[PDB]
RNA sequence: AGUAGAAACAAGGCC
RNA sequence: GGCCUGCU
């Protein structure tokens, strides 16, 4: 006999046992090299769906830019961009009419919201592209890299420390004959007009890891900070409509997302009479960014903002407006290997414009030619259409119009249809009288997308009857059923320290109890692998054991020194109380009772050397990228013990040109710590004004000296000193 | 808790006898004419049973066994199994 | 004395002078950030392959005058080496356990005051009373609900002026809450709190936790109780109901 | 005040659609723009072969999925799996208590009738007297710890022109600059074409089938738990002590074990010992029937530098492991091993006794930090599988108001189709289930590849449609030739996800009726 | 050689 | 041969 689970499905339907066709207990695929090859690939895809449009070359950047809008309409099931703007303005036109008031107050928040927006909340985002040096950074540095160089210009708008003045300073920046960079090798140099147009207006493009479901590896890119504010309030304007459309799925979680699908299906099979038939469509999208055109984004916000201040509108319109003429960079470049020889070399991508073909295969020196024309500076611009999902919500917003335009008030025939959009994935419910009213249905749907830019990918899509679909990897058989396949790989020890190791194992198996449908019996076992792995991971043995470790000799003096021995944590080599009455309590606290005085104190000593918080948003936060999803932070529960430390740093700065960045880093910290001091609430709420550090700094220390005397520790001989110190230290400051 | 015991019956007087009790635990038995008298639990035994009897577990199969060996007449009783929870008893008749 | 003194200290030398100068109150957050340690992708990938080193944690300056650079046998506790951007010294993890069996020792009977949810939930769950499980079909639906079973009925920014009055008096500014309830939980929270030395910052975080009322859409079947809520986990299943009762109750 | 002026205002005119010259222009008229059944007159006007047209699916249309023809497919796993043996000393000491060398001496003292060893099966790519010579090496170095005064924790091995062609040391070719490296007519890409298309065999599906087996040990020792206070506690307590006993002797949890140990040494090792060669011995323990402790010992590996910066980087290492199995049976599953002959075992048997070879499959392999990681954390296929089992069980025992667990592990009388055979298809208990599901979550971590991922989604989606389809639920299809293309592209070369398309193409062909 | 698979590893750089 | 780094 011949095992084989697949016939297990025979018995069991598909969907009641779905958990067994997700391999996610292996390493998921990884790209090696350089992604130029993809970005190449992806920009030639985007460029030839479009071939139709019309050329242009732009009088500012010089760069040829292709507009498909309004193009000849598709005469084949191709995935096509060629949309119209009548049409588009319709459907918006019939979405506002059927939600009226949806856009003048989506856009009073949002005029509310960019007004009282700060700066400091771009700090609040992953790795961007920084053009001062031309390569990812995080958030805050490439923040702070670029006001310094604005500063150094002249660019001083910013200094209110409001978001909406930092994007004039940027605009003002675009009319300058001549700014100035620092490069380390420091040397100053100067970039024209068109240079930092095109460094302004450029994109820097990676290879996406750790991506199941997909044998080809894929591209994503990353803006630069000039324009991240204006995307900022466009997602903001988009989150505030999809909110108040409950056709959207975006903006809510995967529960929310569930319930919405079971109301969304209730509601359209329990309408339909005996009469009506009913077809559930699990449909997805082919190429969705590339096919979405950023001019069609600028009509679809210019129509929302009508009737809205002038300055409102000018600042919503210049995010599409840098998007129509967005650049991306190649990427890393090309690496090439000599057998013969022996040796190896890498070609940054900026060569391909000049470089000969000779050294590349076929696939990509045809790729390279055909992407040579586009080739500006090293970059290549990409108009006709978004790259990766950087205006999720407004695609999200299109595909609600898309599906409420046959609310059969505007289909005007028997058959209609409805359903759930989250961009790149929908379902589709629709009813008709007979199985050619479905038929004239989802032709029309199909057809009306097509008008709009949005294929539907007829290889990854079908249609049964209503009461079994898909969406997200959520599977609905007249209810949706748990696969807990997709949260296996969240099962292990996180890696932020013991502690929160400890805290988000149990929290996630509470959660995946929850809401997974996790068994009590499978719970429990999670519970005993994930502390055998933590025990194995973090060199914290049972210490009744005689397992010999670089830290077995500590914790088992600790060991023996402790009486009540149930009360040590695993960290330190003690039993584990967890079970599932337990799984929502922090280790400390559920062995509180058991510590001994002694160790209960040495672990929860403030004056510990170990423990370090920086901000009151990464006290308890960590932030986990899901499998099949977009990064997510979660809020552990946990108590400052000794074991909440922060692991080693990279360290490899240190053998790189850019080695001041650490020097610059030690004197800001320095100084952050001095202020924190002097202005204890600098983290919790960051403090505002526009007067200087050491202003603030000697002033408070006038005033605390004083106060502090007049009850406290201070004597006159101490209060004086500090008044002819902070004298000293302005004299200091004039020179 | 719920208890089943199993391995009492009719036995010969020197005769040997394996208790099990599928679920501490103790051994306690009745005779047809009193109340309840400790036999075993865990290891403890009483003075009438001490030497003759012993009392094992088996965690992993969740049982606790009494191996009752030179049975005597007044051995004989309900053997009832005890969870710290009461089994229904098995007879035990020795003679 | 000290903290002006090491003030002076800094705009001694003329780059951390030009930093106290030209930067602005309003970029402090900023430059706070400004790093080039980028944010990790894997985490646990990292977490299994540092934990094999020598020195994979990191600590404090003051840990090389408290804890000995080596163990009884010579394993070595500390090195100086500093961090990459940071004047902390990188630490071996025995460091940990060796403070939790000779370090210094302290007075922690105020951590159950400061932590006030956490030893709530877990009084709660000690006095309660489990009963007999019953197997039938459960009819989960989804519902919005608190989790947080302390919530005094104040949101994030409601609460977070009492929290700064309670922890930082003096950086309240104009606000002086109006609300008696604001009123009573800030001496309540004052006479309690006045004296504990844990951090500032965590006693905000943890007043935020408990005062301020959070929601979340969550898949249920009966309860609907704050405190029914935190054990959802145990009581309800996919074909199981537990009857349980809180201590509270 | 937010104005757009200058160069900004001319990108924006130049971001319109093709028929406006000016911002001012366009938003006057999308101001102005009022609905007048424009998407009518475009969808009248668009050609009719825009449609999306419904294929109906019925039970003659799917057609079984065609797998890729050339040589045989070959084994990949990092250690040997079906033909493994076992070196043992019945010590009481748990899994992680020991000192790993000194146990495996001890376990290769237990063994009489060392051979010198010979070429059996060679390499037929590398230099198999290096092989060799390294074998005798390892076992001198051994005897060399076994003389001196305590054995090492852990032992570095000398570098030697045999290891370090083993290991592949100063092969990378050295990292130059363009400008010096152009006129080299050899000078191209790295190699990046489709891999090379190999046709399953039969050795996969046989190592599944006694993957799947009961054994004679118990192959997890798991750790403790608070003790159970709540009803519902004891009756989670009662599930996972029956699946424990239903899992615990099978090979798959052996396998487990086994990739735990192995990868976390290596792991440990890399990250500890960059520069230099280190000895580990593969070791297991388990407890028999009587319950005495043991301790296996399946061979050794020889880790090489291990100077990995990028998740991707590779170490390399040299992994030898006794067996009793002939490699001149099936060659074409040891393509890249090289084979010796070690000694000569005897196991008891009524046929006088055997007296069978004993041989030592040795062969170059590598890992990657990520695949390291991975493969440590092979214990979450017990979840995976018994996860599954539970559902199975609840969802049961959601139909008859009491749990059921009872009596499916023991009255055994339902069963679930889980294999065919030439007679039919064949059902087997609840427990046979768990031991599939698990060796299945097993294979998967140890065989995982883009090629599975790719697979699994674009057939979980067929799948899908075939339930409709069973269901009475009139499936329809916009192409499903394009499906069939897309699951295609994936069956490349790699064994585990073959042997999946063909269950697919069997399962097809038992449902369907 | 080996790992792996649309590009890479099989140490890097600095003296 | 000596020293530096391992997500920069």
């Amino acid at each position: 006999m011949d095992v084989n689970p697949t016939l297990l499905f025979l018995k069991v339907p598909a969907q009641n046992a779905i958990s067994t066709t997700f391999p996610y207990t292996g390493d998921p695929p990884y790209s090696h090299g350089t992604g130029t090859g993809y970005t190449m690939d992806t920009v030639n895809r985007t460029h030839q769906y479009s071939e139709k449009g019309r050329w242009t070359t732009n009088t500012e950047t010089g760069a040829p830019q292709l507009n498909p809008i309004d193009g000849p309409l598709p005469e084949d099931n191709e995935p096509s961009g060629y949309a119209q703007t009548d049409c588009v303005l319709e459907a918006m036109a019939f979405l506002e009419e059927s939600h009226p008031g949806i856009f003048e107050n989506s856009c009073l928040e949002t005029m509310e919201v960019v007004q009282q927006t700060r700066v400091d909340k771009l700090t609040q985002g992953r790795q961007t592209y920084d053009w001062t040096l031309n390569r990812n950074q995080p958030a805050a540095t490439a923040l702070a890299n670029t006001i310094e160089v604005f500063r150094s210009n002249g660019l001083t708008a910013n200094e209110s420390g409001r978001l909406i003045d930092f994007l004039k300073d940027v605009m003002e920046s675009m009319d300058k004959e001549e700014m100035e960079i620092t490069t380390h090798f420091k040397k100053k140099q100067r970039l024209n007009k068109r240079s930092y147009l095109i460094r302004a207006l450029t994109l820097n493009t990676m290879t996406k890891d750790a991506e199941r479901g997909k044998l080809k590896r894929r591209a994503i890119a990353t803006p630069g900070m000039q324009i991240r504010g204006f995307v900022y309030f466009v997602e903001t304007l988009a989150r505030s409509i999809c909110e108040k459309l409950e056709q959207s799925g975006l903006p809510v979680g995967g529960n929310e997302k569930k319930a919405k699908l079971a109301n969304v299906v209730r509601k359209m099979m329990t309408n339909s009479q005996d009469t009506e038939l009913s077809f559930t469509i699990t449909g997805d999208n082919t190429k969705w960014n590339e096919n979405q055109n950023p001019r069609m984004f600028l009509a679809m916000i210019t129509y929302i903002t009508r009737n809205q201040p002038e300055w409102f509108r000018n600042v919503l319109s210049i995010a599409p407006i840098m998007f129509s003429n967005k650049m991306a960079r190649l990427g890393k470049g090309y690496m090439f290997e000599s057998k013969s020889m022996k040796l190896r070399t890498q070609i940054p991508a900026e060569m391909l414009a000049s470089i000969d073909l000779k050294y590349f295969n076929d696939s990509t020196r045809k790729k390279i030619e055909k992407i040579r024309p586009l080739l500006i500076d090293g970059t290549a611009s990409l108009s006709p259409g978004m790259m990766m999902g950087m205006f999720n919500m407004l695609s999200t917003v299109l595909g609600v119009s898309i599906l409420n335009l046959g609310q059969k008030r505007y289909t005007k025939t028997t058959y209609w249809w409805d359903g759930l959009q989250s961009s790149d994935d929908f379902a589709l419910i629709v009813n008709a009288p007979n199985h050619e009213g479905i038929q004239a249905g989802v032709d029309r749907f199909y057809r009306t997308c097509k008008l709009l830019g949005i294929n539907m990918s007829k290889k990854k899509s079908y249609i049964n009857r209503t009461g079994t679909f898909e969406f997200t990897s959520f599977f609905y058989r007249y209810g949706f059923v748990a696969n807990f396949s997709m949260e296996l790989p969240s099962f292990g020890v996180s890696g932020i320290n013991e502690s929160a190791d400890m805290s988000i194992g149990v929290t996630v198996i509470k959660n995946n109890m929850i809401n997974n449908d996790l068994g009590p019996a499978t719970a429990q076992m999670a519970l005993q692998l994930f502390i055998k792995d933590y025990r194995y991971t973090y060199r914290c043995h049972r210490g009744d054991t005689q397992i010999q470790t670089r830290r077995s000799f500590e914790i088992k003096k600790l060991w023996e020194q402790t009486r009540s021995k149930a009360g040590l944590l695993v960290s330190d080599g003690g039993p584990n109380l967890y079970n599932i009455r337990n799984l929502h309590i922090p280790e400390v606290c559920l062995k509180w009772e058991l510590m001994d005085e002694d160790y209960q104190g040495r672990l929860c000593n403030p004056l510990n050397p170990f423990v370090s918080h920086k901000e009151i948003e990464s006290v308890n936060n960590a932030v986990m990228m899901p499998a099949h999803g977009p990064a997510k932070n979660m809020e552990y529960d946990a108590v400052a013990t000794t074991h909440s430390w922060i692991p080693k740093r990279n360290r490899s700065i240190l053998n790189t040109s850019q080695r001041g960045i650490l020097e610059d880093e030690q004197m800001y910290q320095k100084c952050c710590n001095l202020f924190e001091k002097f202005f204890p609430s600098s983290s919790y709420r960051r403090p505002v004004g526009i007067s200087s550090m050491v202003e603030a700094m000697v002033s408070r220390a006038r005033i605390d000296a004083r106060i502090d005397f007049e009850s406290g520790r201070i004597k006159k001989e101490e209060f004086a000193e500090i008044m002819k110190i902070c004298s000293t230290i302005e004299e200091l400051r004039r020179q | 808790v719920q208890l089943q015991e199993s391995g009492g019956g009719l036995v010969q007087a020197g005769a040997s006898l394996r208790l099990s009790c599928a679920a501490f635990m103790g051994w306690f038995r009745q005779a047809p004419g009193q109340e309840r008298e400790f036999v075993a639990a865990i290891t403890y035994y009483a003075d009438s049973a001490k030497g003759r009897f012993t009392i094992s577990r088996d965690s992993a199969k969740n049982t606790v066994y009494l191996q009752m060996n030179s049975l005597k007449p007044e051995d004989t009783a309900v053997y009832y199994c005890a969870a710290t929870y009461w089994g229904q008893g098995t007879q035990v008749t020795v003679s | 004395m000290e903290r002006i003194k090491e003030l002076r200290d800094l705009m001694s030398q003329s780059r951390t002078r030009e930093i106290l100068t030209k930067t602005t109150v309003d970029h402090m957050a900023i430059i706070k950030k400004y790093t080039s340690g980028r944010q990790e992708k894997n985490p646990a990938l990292r977490m299994k392959w540092m934990m094999a080193m020598k020195y994979p944690i990191t600590a404090d300056k003051r840990i090389m005058e408290m804890i000995p650079e080596r163990n009884e046998q010579g394993q070595t506790l500390w090195s100086k080496t500093n961090d990459a951007g940071s004047d902390r010294v990188m630490v071996s993890p025995l460091a940990v356990t060796w403070w939790n069996r000779n370090g210094p020792t302290t007075s922690a009977v105020h951590y159950p005051k400061i932590y006030k949810t956490y030893f709530e939930k877990v009084e709660r769950l000690k006095h309660g009373t489990f009963g007999p499980v019953h197997f039938r079909n459960q009819v989960k639906i989804r519902r919005r609900v608190d989790i947080n079973p302390g919530h005094a009925d104040l949101s994030a920014k409601e609460a977070q002026d009492v929290i700064m009055e309670v922890v930082f008096p003096n950086e309240v500014g104009a606000r002086i809450l109006t609300s008696e309830s604001q009123l009573t939980i800030t001496k309540e929270k004052k006479e309690e709190l006045q004296d504990c030395k844990i951090s500032p910052l965590m006693v905000a975080y943890m007043l935020e936790r408990e005062l301020v009322r959070k929601t979340r859409f969550l898949p249920v079947a009966g309860g609907t109780s704050s405190v029914y809520i935190e054990v959802l986990h145990l009581t309800q299943g996919t074909c199981w109901e537990q009857m349980y009762t809180p201590g509270g109750e | 005040r937010f104005e757009i002026t200058g160069t900004m205002r001319r990108l924006a005119d130049q971001s319109l659609p093709p028929n406006f010259s000016s911002l001012e222009n366009f938003r006057a008229y999308v101001d102005g723009f009022e609905p007048n059944g424009y998407i009518e007159g475009k969808l009248s006007q668009m050609s009719k072969e825009v449609n999306a047209r419904i294929e109906p699916f019925l039970k003659t249309t799917p057609r079984p999925l065609r797998l890729p023809d050339g040589p045989p497919c070959s084994q990949r796993s990092k250690f040997l799996l079906m033909d493994a043996l076992k070196l043992s000393i019945e010590d009481p000491s748990h899994e992680g208590e020991g000192i790993p060398l000194y146990d495996a001496i001890k376990c290769m003292r237990t063994f009489f009738g060392w051979k010198e060893p010979n070429v059996v099966k060679p390499h037929e790519k590398g230099i198999n007297p290096n092989y060799l010579l390294a074998w005798k090496q390892v076992l001198a170095e051994l005897q060399d710890i076994e003389n001196e005064e305590k054995i090492p924790k852990t032992k570095n091995m000398k570098k030697t022109s045999q290891l370090k062609w083993a290991l592949g040391e100063n092969m990378a070719p050295e990292k130059v600059d363009f400008d010096d490296c152009k006129d080299v007519s050899d000078l191209k890409q790295y190699d990046s074409d489709e891999p090379e298309l190999r046709s399953l065999a039969s050795w996969i599906q046989s190592e599944f089938n006694k993957a799947c087996e009961l054994t004679d040990s118990s192959w997890i020792e798991l750790d403790e738990i608070g003790e159970d206070v709540a009803p519902i506690e004891h009756i989670a307590s009662m599930r996972r002590n029956y699946f424990t006993a239903e899992v615990s002797h099978c090979r798959a949890t052996e396998y487990i074990m086994k990739g735990v140990y192995i990868n976390t040494a290596l792991l440990n090792a890399s990250c500890a010992a960059m520069d230099d060669f280190q000895l580990i011995p593969m070791i297991s323990k388990c407890r028999t029937k009587e319950g005495r402790r043991k301790t296996n010992l399946y061979g050794f590996i020889i880790k090489g530098r291990s100077h990995l910066r990028n998740d991707t980087d590779v170490v390399n290492f040299v992994s030898m492991e006794f067996s009793l199995t002939d490699p001149r049976l099936e060659p074409h599953k040891w393509e890249k091993y090289c084979v010796l002959e070690i000694g000569d075992m005897l196991l008891r048997s009524a046929i006088g006794q055997v007296s069978r070879p004993m041989f030592l499959y040795v062969r170059t392999n590598g890992t990657s930090k990520i695949k390291m990681k991975w493969g440590m954390e092979m214990r979450r296929c017990l979840l995976q599988s018994l996860q599954q089992i539970e559902s199975m069980i609840e969802a049961e025992s959601s139909v008859k108001e009491k749990d059921m667990t009872k009596e499916f592990f023991e009255n055994k009388s339902e069963t679930w189709p889980i294999g065919e055979s030439p007679k039919g298809v064949e059902e087997g208990s609840i427990g046979k289930v768990c031991r599939t599901l698990l060796a299945k979550s097993v294979f998967n971590s140890l065989y995982a590849s883009p090629q599975l991922e790719g697979f699994s989604a674009e057939s979980r989606k067929l799948l899908l449609i075939v339930q409709a389809l069973r269901d009475n639920l009139e499936p329809g299809t916009f192409d499903l030739g394009g499906l069939y293309e897309a699951i295609e592209e994936c069956l490349i070369n790699d064994p585990w996800v073959l042997l999946n398309a063909s269950w697919f193409n069997s399962f097809l062909t038992h449902a369907l009726r």
